[PDB]
């Protein structure tokens, strides 16, 4: 297994919050309106804050959040800023109830993987060895060779006693822990293998390099769903090379969770927990809440936000009990639930100007207010996917700035869902 | 051998540089407004914050929506995978739900190679018909060349005959066009020298016919014996790690096609799920789907919403509507169908028949078309006139005539109501 | 395997139907009342004409027929016609919608057995060898010899050279190709086994015989179900021999077709694509659809003919979606529906005298009357059936020729489906 | 040993030459167009174009359709298979609905052969009772048999007794009643010299039954064991071929039998598959269906039609319907199972069972019968009188009685309704 | 199996071509080289040997050198290469 590892996260996710990059609390945890990329919503963005200071208290004992408000408002967006709040590269999982209903997963094993995307792994270890073939062994002094370097060493007698201990003379290839084998020249052409025979180390003969990284426990997973002799195949092409993903087992993710067990042991790694958000939660069945609870309990488990726009819905699992939001009562007890209010007209100008000046689209005083007619009428969501169509049927004729007329042909060329099927309905 | 991409329209009908598009030229036609939504989507793909969006034809049933994701295929260019699958396919016995969509998405990624082989260039002499022959000739030399079923179809696709200058690739099965000797479009002159030259050439396959291509060729008669279409996942870790071999290479570049899903409103929440997962990876093409529904149920839960997607999905998808053709449209639709099927109409038979295409639709209309044209031959007509088209009308019903007139077994009324 | 094969059609599905030789149209395609079998119905025929035009002139490209009516109506014998005007021998399999509701068979696995049931063979190779021992090997002269007769034969050059290749000399047995072995006289008691000995060919020299045989896929497949050494039990006691059909198997099948190809790759055989009749077409659900789709496509697949009683029904395998027939639309689209009417009282006695004089049961004309007003009252599938009852009240009585009085006691001995339950009912 | 295919009625109760039904002398009674709607039935199968079609019996509970069914299969010959399947009885843990429905129509299909076997012959002299013994002798000999369950019960069927002249097949235990040799029907003289004589006898055994032959003999108390009773294919494959090669040889005949399936409204569709397939058999015997329902659901579909038949089914069967008994029937009906239960009645306690019979049914009133019997007998009455059978008709309720008392808990009135 | 354009042999007196192959197939194939570099073949062969010689020639698998005649006792104790099945 291996130490370094590549993360692919998955970026769509979070495309249209690029702008939010917290909060935007007051030192008294007040909300300031239109700071750190928000706009208005103080109520919420204030309660987050609590969330995230109860967090760092430890007094958050096995809760989580829910999210309930309509779509237009800013669920997501919040839990992105929960995540950022409670630290640097916090790991954010953000999904949708429906994505758990797979067909050759179970709705659980698709939970677990999730769970592994917003348990990060900080590792902070600085590495010092001097390596390299034998020259000398003599205050002992004792080289060491590389491909283009040579050193030689003042050591203590501590160490040469530890070095009576592990298989050393000269001149072999060996490995030194400042903190804490035959060389490739000498091999013949007659010996072949099994071999004794390694490389020089090249083409250094120190080596004090500091070891940044922070990877969730799911790009450990798949770095070696490898093995030395293939691609990444995974990563490259995921869902669409085979029906059913074998490559991640059992045996694999626990051989991780013992090495990663080491790591902290050592003092090298500490594992931060993420946040872990769930959209459409009424979507999850009482086994997946069941899954969930005992998640809440671990202390080395991720931040679990949830999000609804349903009032009351059936719990899923039940015979036909209709709860709040969907979520049992066993569960929903263990929840702070946080409201998400609609926007203002002048809320909703404010954050298609941010967001086109992110895109960025540039666009007329008189383009914003009908595109945010349009964020009154239909959601948020629609009318902030009306900026690249009117963007483009602009530079075509453009007339680079953005204007009515071209919001007003983009709005009769892409209809929301709710026109077309009513539309289609006649 | 190999079978190569190409697998009607040559695109949206648009103009190049406004996107305005003219009405009939590629030729689509009519639905303006949706194939101008089209080059849009399209501009926002080439580059830009598409971002992994499927999108959404919704529009009665009929209309062009097939056709417009074709002409969207087109737009990419040619070699650039375009697969249709029909939502329902997706459920049968041969195959999982999960193999179908494996296969369908695997059809619509393309690899694409530069390598040799034995291409041929003529002109074209003689083509004949069974229950064919082709004659080929350079400035050189003339040969006769045999071929099955798979070899006509593309040929008559590229609409080729006597009098052609083609182009044939013996490891693919590429026809070509290159032009004319002479009338009966580029004007070009019959090819000197050898008949069969080996040349470089740029071969693009997509996942799932490499995948065809290293399994086991399914036998004669495979439909009726109970045997599956599935492909063995060994067979696929060993095409997936060499494509991706190639790529790290430089021998391989992988191309994104176009995934068309009709009546996507069969699909089930783990179907949406798929498909999600999948637009997830570079390698993914554009899904595209089609609905017919104004509003229906989301399958796998006791939801219902426009379209019968998923909340989640709707909010992802980019939606371009579709409209019931004019009268002209109809009639300029049929009139070209109709000398494609080889029809000689009457100027009332088009107009009985675009009046039929307004009551009835489109499809039926057509349907008509090959009914009426076995009338005006037992009559031994000259052409086909309006008194076979209304034969035809009388003798094959549309559905809602069909119901109507099962129905009318069980009756409601001959003075008044009854029930 | 083996290319002589008997053949166990269920003729109990086409009994009712012994009248229909034909559709009876003219040269121009207008049908003709009373002739071929038919009466009436002129629409129907002529729409089958057109349909059975289509087929021969191979513009029914991936496309099948749908009969809706109700079920007085001639729907059944429509497809028989079909089949008949296709040609000679042509294969009919007729069945019903409700059939494919197997216990330890799926519903395609129903399917995919009756398409290989309206799938012929036709076989029309004309095989010519001369065989026997070897006498002579002599301007080429060479002998053979039989049970009681004896040949000298005159050779060519070529056909000794070809001779040459295959083991043979004096006196062995051989075979000739004439278009394209120790004798077990020689045997002696000492050898037993392993043997190379086998019997000289009894009791011909030659054999120019010419094969003629017309066979489903379904004929070969149950032809190889059984080993050397068992009768044909398949045939025999079909469904009565055990539970699950395990004889037929899938390597067989393929093994078949293996086979099936050859003949026709050497000229020998063609095979012939007849008619698959399916009633209660609303009975498939969307997975058997799926199926037929597929059917519609390939070139060597037999005509789909369904058939349905019903204007609107759920489609199966649908959340309760009603369409036209319970066909679906992605199906429907492929189908030419061709109406079948309901009978006058005139073309009820008549089809009614047809019968009769099939059966044959002779009846009087006040007889003919009173059946006709049951083809009125309840379906002209019920009054069709009191024939034979009355027939046998008659002869019992007889007063051999049929009279009102025994088709009176009849129909009061036998009711109908409606009246039976609502007698009961009561 | 073995057991031969006799597993009470004579036949229709029909006019050999009329097939008029003389109403109760096989006795069968009442019924009289059900029984000649039956005759003809037979007269169509003997000889004809019945073709492969099932037989529906409907009509009220507690009718005679079970009884016409045997009196159909007695018509037909003796040692021809007769099996009776309760519809709901294919479904169980015990074998799978295709192994129920394969075992009855197996028992519905008979094998003849000729074979020797030890037959006896002699007069009897005494039978016993138990928690028997038969003494059997001829002119020259007496002997005293042992005999158990099984035994027992096929005597008391053929109506044997002290005086009978009796015939025992000592491989199939088959007895046969040859006449009497003096009065307490034919009267012939005893039997002379050896007692047990080998003879050439057909046997007509089951399809069924010679599966259970060579299969490994259930254990004792085989029901309350977990053990299931199916019979390995291995076995059948084993009886099939061998069945099949005495055809062809000669040694062996099929009988078709009679298989009467009771409540047919609880098969579902898949149920009615396999009664289609194996009557498409030559081998296949004569399926006969009764239902005391008017209208039902097609179990497995959502359709509802006459008894709870697909409408194909309903189309290829024959329809015999029964209906309630008149008073005198009813009286006679009752009078024949009392004295074949060893009750005597007084002509008042009949006329209350009859009345009984009348209000709640025959099964009902036939239920109070044995009841009654006790009552009497705790009485020490000399005759069943009707103080006996009213006090069992307050003892024990019928159905409807017990429903309503039961709902008697939660009642709707005593001024007026309410709720 | 013979049709245009397959490598075929001829016997005088008594299979795809390389060409057609696509990197795709890989294998098995059916793919073959074209007869390089003669279209004809009326060769003569005039050869003398003796069973020995045969033996050893076979007693190598593709994939080997003649070490036998090479290094004929030299190379192990015992000569197991040439075995009877061979003979
Ligand atoms: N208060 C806010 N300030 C700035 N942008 C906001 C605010 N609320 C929502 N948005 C933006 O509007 C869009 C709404 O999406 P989102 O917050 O995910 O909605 P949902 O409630 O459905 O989760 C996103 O682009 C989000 O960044
Ligand atoms: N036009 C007709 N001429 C002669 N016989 C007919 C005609 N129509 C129906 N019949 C006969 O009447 C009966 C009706 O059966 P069928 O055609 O199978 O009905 P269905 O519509 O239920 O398929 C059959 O015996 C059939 O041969």
């Amino acid at each position: 297994q291996i130490s370094e590892v590549r993360g692919n996260t998955r970026d769509h996710r979070t495309a249209a919050h690029t702008h939010i990059k917290g909060l935007g609390l007051n030192s008294s945890g007040i909300a300031e309106k239109q700071a750190a990329g928000f706009v208005g919503q103080c109520a919420a963005r204030e309660a987050c804050g609590v969330v995230v200071d109860l967090i760092k208290a430890h007094k958050m004992a096995g809760r989580g959040v829910l999210l309930a408000g309509g779509p237009g408002t800013g669920k997501t967006a919040l839990a992105l800023a929960i995540s950022q709040e409670l630290g640097t590269k916090i790991p954010f999982c953000p999904i949708t109830g429906s994505e758990i209903y797979s067909t050759e997963v179970k709705k659980t094993e698709v939970l677990m993987e999730n769970f592994r995307r917003a348990i990060g792994l900080r590792v902070r270890e600085t590495k010092d060895v001097y390596e390299g073939e034998v020259t000398e062994m003599t205050t002992l002094l004792i080289g060491l060779k590389s491909a283009r370097g040579q050193k030689k060493l003042r050591l203590d007698p501590s160490i040469y006693e530890a070095i009576q201990k592990e298989r050393v003379q000269v001149g072999d290839v060996i490995y030194i822990e400042t903190n804490t084998g035959r060389s490739d020249a000498y091999a013949t052409e007659f010996d072949l293998e099994a071999e004794e025979y390694v490389p020089i180390p090249k083409g250094e003969v120190h080596k004090k390099k500091e070891i940044v990284q922070d990877v969730t426990l799911h790009d450990l997973d798949v770095a070696n769903a490898r093995p030395q002799g293939g691609q990444d195949i995974i990563s490259m092409m995921g869902q669409l090379m085979k029906p059913k993903m074998t490559e991640i087992t059992d045996k694999l993710r626990m051989e991780i969770n013992k090495v990663v067990q080491k790591y902290i042991n050592q003092g090298v790694a500490e594992l931060i927990p993420g946040v872990l958000f769930i959209d459409e939660a009424h979507m999850l069945d009482i086994e997946c809440f069941t899954y969930l609870n005992k998640a809440l309990e671990s202390p080395i488990a991720p931040i679990v936000v949830l999000a609804s726009n349903r009032g009351i819905a059936t719990i899923r699992g039940a015979d036909d009990l209709k709860a709040a939001h969907g979520i049992p009562p066993d569960f929903l007890q263990r929840l702070l639930i946080i409201p998400t209010h609609p926007y203002e007209p002048d809320e909703i100008r404010r954050i298609v100007r941010i967001r086109a000046q992110t895109e960025g689209v540039q666009l007329t005083d008189a383009a914003v207010d009908r595109v945010a007619e349009h964020g009154v009428r239909i959601s948020l969501r629609y009318c902030l996917q009306l900026l690249a169509p009117a963007s483009i049927l602009a530079r075509v004729n453009g007339r680079t700035q953005v204007d009515v007329q071209d919001i007003a042909e983009a709005e009769e060329l892409f209809l929301d869902a709710r026109r077309s099927a009513n539309i289609l309905t006649s | 051998s190999v079978t190569e991409t190409k697998e009607h329209i040559r695109g949206l009908g648009v103009d190049a540089d406004t996107l305005e598009p003219r009405p009939s030229s590629q030729g689509l036609v009519g639905q303006e407004k949706a194939r101008k939504a089209a080059a849009v989507v399209l501009e926002m793909i080439k580059q830009g914050k598409i971002a992994g969006r499927a999108v959404l034809i919704a529009g009665p049933p009929s209309t062009g929506k097939t056709a417009i994701a074709m002409g969207m295929a087109q737009s990419l260019g040619q070699d650039v995978p375009f697969t249709t699958l029909a939502a329902s396919e997706i459920f049968s016995l041969e195959m999982s739900k999960t193999e179908a969509l494996t296969q369908a998405f695997r059809k619509s990624i393309g690899v694409r190679i530069k390598e040799e082989s034995e291409i041929m260039e003529g002109e074209v002499v003689e083509i004949q018909i069974d229950r064919g022959k082709l004659t080929i000739k350079t400035t050189d030399m003339e040969a006769i060349y045999d071929m099955g079923s798979k070899m006509i179809d593309a040929m008559t696709k590229e609409r080729v005959m006597a009098g052609d200058i083609i182009s044939i690739d013996k490891s693919s099965g590429k026809i070509t066009k290159l032009g004319r000797s002479y009338a009966r479009t580029k004007f070009l002159q019959c090819p000197e020298g050898e008949l069969q030259k080996r040349k470089e050439v740029v071969h693009t396959v997509s996942l799932h016919e490499i995948d065809v291509i290293n399994s086991r060729t399914q036998g004669f008669l495979a439909l009726f014996s109970g045997d599956t279409g599935e492909i063995r996942s060994e067979i696929r870790d060993q095409i997936n790690t060499k494509v991706a071999e190639w790529k790290e290479e430089g021998k391989a570049e992988i191309v994104p096609g176009v995934l068309f899903i009709d009546e996507v409103h069969m699909l089930d929440i783990e179907c949406f799920s798929y498909i999600n997962r999948a637009l997830e990876s570079d390698l993914a093409p554009i899904v595209i789907m089609a609905s017919n529904r104004g509003v229906s149920r989301i399958r796998g839960t006791d939801y219902k919403s426009p379209h019968g997607l998923p909340l989640d999905f709707l909010d992802r998808v980019v939606i371009i509507n579709t409209h019931p053709y004019t009268p002209d449209e109809l009639r300029q639709i049929l009139s070209i169908r109709a000398q494609e099927e080889e029809v000689d109409l009457t100027p009332d038979a088009l107009a009985l028949l675009t009046k039929i295409g307004q009551e009835a639709g489109l499809r039926y209309a057509s349907n008509l078309i090959t009914t009426s044209q076995l009338i005006a031959a037992k009559r031994r007509a000259k052409q086909v006139g309006v008194e076979d088209v209304q034969r035809s009308f009388k003798l094959f019903y549309d559905p809602a005539r069909s119901v109507r007139f099962v129905q009318e077994s069980e009756k409601r009324l001959i003075g008044n109501d009854g029930v």
